[PDB]
């Protein structure tokens, strides 16, 4: 096993309601949640996982716990409607592990963005620098639509890393139809 | 045949709604029965008339 | 199917630029965007004549689609119906999407703003009270929304309309006046609002004040474009209730609709002078004479007392009345709008009192230093 703490970053923006990502998108990001919340199961339990937003609010409302059974509650009635911050979201992610419980566990932390998010490239190359002074390695994890192929989150995995510490896979969205595992299936196949 | 697994899958969240009734039932039950075990385990009871 | 726009794909020039893309919208099986182009439906200039055609196909979306929020679709419906021109087929649709649609952006009082929006027709007075008072009684949530609360003005407006309670219009002001911050609407109608607007308020009179709240600026844009007077008579109904010239330009120019309410428009202005005999003139002077109520009322000595007794009515002020030499005693009114000079004076006779107060506590204080020990 290994020790790290993975902050799942769910958008619920009015952007996530459709049908093109598979029967529907609230189920998507659900079964990324489903995959997920399994794979840290199958992960050293020592870790933990709570629930964070981008859109509308910086909504906690489990703790970073290293039970998901009531994550698994509160996938229900997630209602995805405001407006994306994904901006705040890296930041707010990041107090929320550091407001942990151990140090030897690692962060490599996932999010979902769906929404065009008004993001400087400047703005995340702060919050990239940032994380090259803070140790985090940020798997994203494109859905809705915001580009066919997103770049100012391609410019955020370019400058956070370098030469040792490339742990920045960014799955860039597939906007048309694209199925609900076969999304999942490659950060599965390699994070 | 969409709206049967959809069904199916309802019937899973149903059993997981079904996991929540087993939680706050035997849990506050549980701990309700610990305050009948606080209260109730006195066994010396005066007796009286109403 | 696409074989719908392949024969409906003609409603503007350059037209199939979005119709060629729309065929990818929602054959791609995205809704949001589709979202927008029906917001670009209700958006096409034309004389209405795809929407008629595209509302089986709206609610093939709603079929499809079985998300989206039926806010949109109340404006494609009042298209439809300006297109076809009868809502009796669109009483239909709205009992149809109303018993169908339980949608979660608020679709209950979506529901009701489409009875009210559609009320224009089917008359506005055995349903009115039903489900237009209805609206707020759902409205217990939150109201937030301000397009239900603009649309609620305009169906408690034509509650209005269908006249019951003229004093309700000044809260029906604050519902319109509530409703619009940014002018979102052409300043060459919202003048002629506000010209009805304060006719309207001046029709009903239950708070008689109406000059309150003029520093409000989707008012007093229009106030520096209206006719400058009927702000001044309005004024003339704040402040102070002489100039004839005013309170009867109120008649030169408005002509119709003021001798029905010039007696109480007599008694407003008999009420200017209760407020202004406290409020502007030297603290209060501890009796006040016939020949200044009825100088500033411009009426008889045999009617003041008629006025105060009718205060008394009202329940503005509390007061003795003071007519043994017919000069009359003062309590407490209910103040009017304290104006810059007047900022300006009640810091002059305030700070009068604090620091007067303040100085002389301290050599009652300085008297009483000695004995602490």
């Amino acid at each position: 096993m290994v020790l790290e703490s993975t902050m799942v970053c769910v958008d619920n923006s009015e952007y996530m309601r459709n049908g093109d990502f598979l029967p529907t998108r609230l189920q998507a990001q659900q079964d990324a949640v489903n995959i997920v919340c399994h794979s840290k199961t199958r992960s050293n339990p020592e870790n933990n996982v709570g629930l964070i937003t981008l859109a509308n609010d910086c909504e906690v409302l489990t703790t970073l716990t290293p039970d998901t059974g009531r994550i698994l509650s509160k996938l229900h009635t997630v209602q995805p409607k405001g407006k994306i911050t994904f901006c705040t979201g890296i930041r707010v992610a990041h107090l929320a592990l550091k407001h942990r419980q151990g140090k030897n566990h690692k962060m490599r932390i996932i999010a979902f963005v769906g929404s065009p998010v008004e993001d400087n490239e400047k703005d995340l190359v702060k919050l990239a620098k940032r994380l090259k002074k803070e140790k985090v390695n940020v798997d994203i994890i494109n859905f809705g639509e915001e580009e066919v192929n997103t770049e100012k989150l391609t410019a955020f995995v370019n400058t956070l890393n370098g030469k040792d510490g490339t742990g920045s896979h960014l799955v860039t969205v597939p906007p048309g139809p694209s199925l609900a595992d076969a999304l999942i299936s490659s950060p599965i196949l390699a994070g | 045949r969409t709206r049967l697994l959809d069904s199916e899958i309802k019937i899973m969240k149903s059993e997981v709604l079904r996991v929540t009734h087993e939680l706050q039932a035997m849990k506050d039950k549980i701990k309700e029965n610990s305050e009948k075990i606080k209260v109730n385990k006195t066994l010396p009871y005066l007796v009286s008339n109403v | 199917v696409p074989g719908f726009l392949q024969q409906s794909q003609n409603s503007g020039p350059g037209q199939p630029a979005v119709w060629h893309r729309l065929e990818e919208l929602y054959t791609k099986k995205l809704w949001h965007q589709l979202t927008l182009q029906v917001l670009d439906f209700v958006q096409d200039p034309c004389f209405a004549q795809g929407d008629g055609l595209i509302k089986l196909y709206e609610n093939f979306i709603s079929e499809f689609e079985h998300r989206v929020n039926p806010l949109s679709l109340v404006e494609i419906i009042l298209h439809v119906v300006r297109q076809m021109t009868d809502p009796n087929v669109a009483l239909t649709f709205l009992e149809k999407t109303r018993e169908k649609v339980k949608s979660s952006d608020e679709a209950v009082i979506l529901c009701k703003t489409a009875i009210g929006a559609l009320k224009l027709n089917i008359g506005d007075l055995q349903v009115t009270k039903e489900t237009i008072e209805d609206v707020e009684e759902m409205l217990n949530n939150l109201p937030g929304v301000t397009s239900v609360h603009s649309r609620f003005y305009d169906l408690s407006s034509k509650y209005y309309q269908t006249i019951g309670n003229h004093a309700s219009y000044y809260k029906d002001a604050l519902r319109f006046l509530g409703c619009v911050d940014i002018k979102d609407l052409p300043v060459s109608e919202q003048q002629e609002r506000a010209f009805t607007l304060g006719l309207a308020g001046l029709l009903g009179e239950g708070v008689f004040n109406f000059g309150e709240l003029l520093m409000h600026p989707v008012l007093e844009s229009l106030r520096n474009t209206d006719r400058q007077w009927l702000i001044d008579t309005l004024y003339a109904f704040n402040s102070g209730n002489v100039e004839r010239f005013q309170t009867l330009k109120t008649a030169w120019g408005q002509q119709p609709d003021l001798a029905a309410n010039e007696a109480q428009l007599l008694r407003k202005i008999q009420l200017l002078c209760l407020m202004e005999m406290t409020f502007t003139r030297p603290a209060n002077h501890r009796q006040l004479t016939f020949e200044e109520i009825a100088k500033s009322a411009k009426i008889t000595v045999n009617e003041v007392e008629l006025l105060v007794m009718k205060a008394l009515s009202v329940g503005l002020v509390k007061g003795s009345i003071d007519e043994v030499d017919k000069r009359v005693h003062m309590t407490w009114v209910q103040p009017r709008v304290l104006d810059l000079q007047q900022i300006k004076g009640m810091k002059d006779r305030l700070e009068f009192w604090c620091t007067d107060v303040k100085s002389m506590e301290m050599l009652v204080e300085h008297q009483a230093h000695d004995i602490l020990t």
